[PDB]
RNA sequence: ACGAGACUCUGGCAUGCUAACUAGUUACGCGACCCCGGUCGGCGUAACUUCUUAGAGGGACAAGUGGCGUUCAGCCACCCGAGAUUGAGCAAUAACAGGUCUGUGAUGCCCUUAGAUGUCCGGGGCUGCACGCGCGCUACACUGACUGGCUCAGCGUGUGCCUACCCUACGCCGGCAGGCGCGGGUAACCCGUUGAACCCCAUUCGUGAUGGGGAUCGGGGAUUGCAAUUAUUCCCCAUGAACGAGGAAUUCCCAGUAAGUGCGGGUCAUAAGCUUGCGUUGAUUAAGUCCCUGCCCUUUGUACACACCGCCCGU
């Protein structure tokens, strides 16, 4: 029964930026939920990096809406 | 041209029931296939009228629970729509398969009653029917997914979607799992 | 930071525990096995007492520890089923020295760990491994073969170096034990 | 135990009245799918239909009555 | 960008209150006494600076221009509606108070109301309430 | 013979009947915009009741089929079918020491009647707080909060006798609560096609008593009234407490139902956290039982009959 107080970091240090480039175009459903529990980062922070990553083309969109969205990796292919 | 009632973007054909028993209770197969899990009603007028439900409009209807969610049918679709899309792009399987191997893995057989007076603990085993087997797996998804989805930063389109592929493999990592084999347990504790 | 207090993962059938109950259910009770790293387990509403009861919180008392012994266990599942009925009024005091040479055993590597700073939990596994595991598997006694090895070694500082865990370690272990177990 | 019994399945024949301290449990005539000629009765909970197959953990109890 | 920059000063030491730095710059000023929510938003519309960046990265004269904003408020435009203490039964001044002028004044006024004896000032004396509404009922954490 | 039933009102349908410039539809002309065709709750007038209004008649009766039943009353499932159990109204003999003398110029008796228990004026009180109890409202969040845009109803009510106090489109001023000259309706015509809320979409927030929650409290500005202080009410900026899904126990309900959500009426000079209606979204479970709390009939027992909350024996 331990707490665990979570301290999210409000914005990239150096070894999130590239452990997300090199780990998240490799994981198969991608979220901000699950890119803020695996990175211990803030839900926005995450929709900005995603946003980020859309942008430069690694990530294909799959749906959009005002809750949540649905981001996947590029075929290996 | 109606070739195939597409669910959204799903086909209903092609999906394998597994057991014998609840063959005739869950209505997926080319006849209760529609292009969405809201229908009109008189659904739930006589006895054994709810048996002819589609399984996902009744996995929506039982979505909803307390209070600031009744009547959002729209809310729970998309929802539902949502949990679809993260089942089909997570294991490759088609998400109709999903749910119906969930609803079979998770369904309590065997049920304890309380018998005697009103404080007194006595338990006699009795078999579960098998539409009360769909009803308390659909009852037991849905109250995982909803504890699942509670003060936490992870949305109910993925709390959802994580609970059926638990309990779809029977990795007894998810809550209907847990209630379901506790009840076993407690069932073949005294027969 | 925290582990289980023996080498096995899950007890065997027939055998006592001492555990604190979390919180009370409809067919069961949700509970917390303190040497077992606060598994999940299950105590029967009918098993709780041999007579009849007149409320639940007769014998809940919801965050005070108890004593059960396993009547099934499930090691590939991790469901264990309690006892409370079955239990002997000679078996309380040898199951609260066991728990006491236990959590004293437990809260002295505890203090060696922070004073090492060895936080991790395969590092940790391993420091246990490395200082209690190795003499509980050596005198064949889950829990006995422990306290008694502690009690020698605070004299017999060759019986303490035995172990091939470390220096400095075993240095800072040597005086934890010299100056709590006197 | 030790045992690990086999799982059955039965098909009910005919419905019989409903039994229990609050009713809430109903007396069933089921059969059996390996041997076509084996009638038992047993205790269900929920609503049942004619012609509606059954899961057994054990096919060797007999139904008991309310009580 | 997003990658935290240089000289990102954590902790904020503004008019000896704590302010947290990872907090957004229209809602981490609102931690200090006496502004609030709505009052803040019109602060950082007449300063020239954007509600899209943490209170952690902005730097000396942004705050201190927001500090002047804080101070003197009124002749950077901000209408006489918008106040939190207008007409004083003092002076007659509009002001806004952050936390030591609105802490003693508060004080001043109930002192006042004390020693000009009104059952305003005394209800506040005695420790009940003052806008006229049911104790019967209500109000069980008074004493024991 | 009464009661139940029978009877009435409302909902559920009828492209058949009667009818509509205080309700529209379809065609025609004009006008406006665009690329030859679309939109107009823009303007005007040749048929019609498909929408609407409301009148008369019709339609569902266990009517058919297959079973169960003494094959008698009736029950079950199915087909054709808008419905094969819609909801309310009225509701018998007998009595309650049930409540109302504060509904009445309905009322017997008693008290009082000029230093009045009649009446009137002015002020206060019914709101006062160590505490306990009941009905309710808001929340404890991410099935969410804020901000923009999209978008859909039905019951109603409205210028009153002494009695003065109505509902409101439109123009300007002001952040807003609000203010002035202007027009309609004594009402299917005017508010009004009642651009309602919940929902839908798109940003901001990210598990933090936090942008949840808005209690408490300070300052200021308008409205009603002869008069607001013990803040009538509304608006603006600050103040941001308890509360992390609630012990023993207990309430209501089974289909357009519970629940979420808003709109009318009653009180009303100022006025809804209450109540009565209305509409939107819209489920889980069950077609049974007498175990609990009680009710109806028959038999039996009784030392009870102001009737078990009864009666009764002894120190």
């Amino acid at each position: 029964k331990v707490r665990d107080k979570l301290n999210n970091l409000v914005l990239f240090d150096k070894a999130t930026y590239d452990k997300l480039c090199k780990e998240v175009p490799n994981y198969k459903l991608i979220t901000p939920a699950v890119v803020s529990e695996r990175l211990k980062i803030r839900g926005s922070l995450a929709r900005a990096a995603l946003q980020e990553l859309l942008s430069k083309g690694l990530i294909k969109l799959v749906s959009k809406h005002r809750a949540q969205v649905i981001y996947t990796r590029n075929t290996k292919g | 041209t109606p070739d195939i009632k597409l669910f959204g973007k799903w086909s209903t054909d092609d999906v394998q029931i597994n057991d014998i028993s609840l063959q005739d209770y869950i209505a997926v197969k080319e006849k209760y296939a529609k292009y969405l899990p809201h229908s009109a009603g008189r659904y739930a007028a006589k006895r054994f009228r709810k048996a002819q439900c589609p399984i996902v409009e009744r996995l929506t209807n039982s979505m909803m629970m307390h209070g600031r969610n009744n009547g959002k049918k729209l809310m729970t679709v998309r929802i539902v729509k949502h949990a679809f899309e993260i089942i089909h792009l997570l294991t490759g399987e088609n998400p109709l398969q999903v749910l119906v191997n969930a609803i079979i893995n998770s369904g309590p057989r065997e049920d304890s009653t309380r018998i005697g007076r009103a404080g007194t603990v006595r338990r006699q085993a009795v078999d579960v029917s098998p539409l009360r087997r769909v009803n308390q797996a659909i009852w037991l998804l849905c109250t995982g997914a909803r504890e699942a989805a509670f003060r936490n930063i992870k949305t109910i389109a993925e709390c959802l979607a994580d609970e059926l592929i638990n309990a779809a493999k029977g990795s007894s990592n998810s809550y209907a799992i847990k209630k379901k084999d506790e009840l076993e347990r407690v069932a073949k504790s005294n027969r | 930071l925290s582990c289980r207090f023996y080498q096995h993962k899950f007890p065997e059938v027939e055998d006592v525990v001492m555990v604190n109950v979390r919180s009370i259910a409809e067919m069961g009770a949700y509970v917390s096995l303190l040497e077992y790293n606060n598994i999940e387990g299950m105590i029967l509403l009918s098993e709780l007492s041999r007579r009849r009861i007149r409320s639940i919180n007769k014998l809940i008392r919801i965050g005070r520890n108890e004593c059960v012994v396993v009547i099934r266990v499930d090691k590939e599942k991790g469901y264990i089923d309690l006892s409370k009925r079955r239990v002997s009024p000679e078996e309380a005091i040898k199951c609260e020295d066991k728990f006491t040479k236990s959590k004293t055993v437990y809260s002295i590597l505890r203090h060696v760990a922070e004073v090492l700073e060895y936080t991790k939990d395969e590092q940790l596994e391993s420091l246990f491994q490395r200082t209690a595991w190795v003499f509980d598997d050596k005198y064949k006694r889950p829990g006995y073969g422990a306290y008694d090895a502690f009690k020698h070694a605070v004299s017999d500082p060759s019986i303490l170096d035995s172990l091939d865990l470390n220096e400095d370690e075993r240095e800072v272990l040597i005086n934890n034990i010299n100056r709590r177990l006197t | 135990t030790s045992r690990v019994q086999p799982i059955k399945l039965a098909r009910v024949t005919k419905v019989l009245g409903r039994t229990g301290s609050q009713g809430q449990c109903t007396q069933v005539r089921v059969e059996f799918m390996d041997d076509t000629s084996r009638s038992i009765i047993r205790n269900v909970k929920g609503p049942v239909r004619e012609g509606d197959v059954l899961t057994l953990l054990e096919s060797e109890r007999e139904a008991r009555r309310l009580r | 960008s997003l990658v935290i920059p240089e000289k990102f000063q954590h902790i904020l030491r503004v008019l000896n209150t704590n302010i947290d730095g990872r907090r957004k710059i229209a809602f981490a000023i609102t931690a200090i006494k006496g502004v609030g929510r709505r009052y803040a938003h019109v602060v950082l519309r007449k300063a020239d600076i954007d509600l899209t960046k943490r209170a952690g990265e902005l730097t000396e004269d942004e705050v201190e221009r927001v500090i002047t904003i804080m101070q003197n408020p009124r002749q950077y435009k901000i209408p006489d509606w918008f106040l939190n203490r207008q007409k004083d039964v003092k002076d007659g001044k509009y002001s806004q108070v952050l936390a030591n002028g609105l802490d003693n004044k508060l004080r001043e006024d109930l002192e006042r109301l004390k020693k000009i004896r009104a059952h305003r000032g005394l209800r506040h004396f005695w420790g009940l309430r003052v806008r006229g509404q049911h104790t019967k009922t209500t109000g069980r954490r008074g004493r024991t």
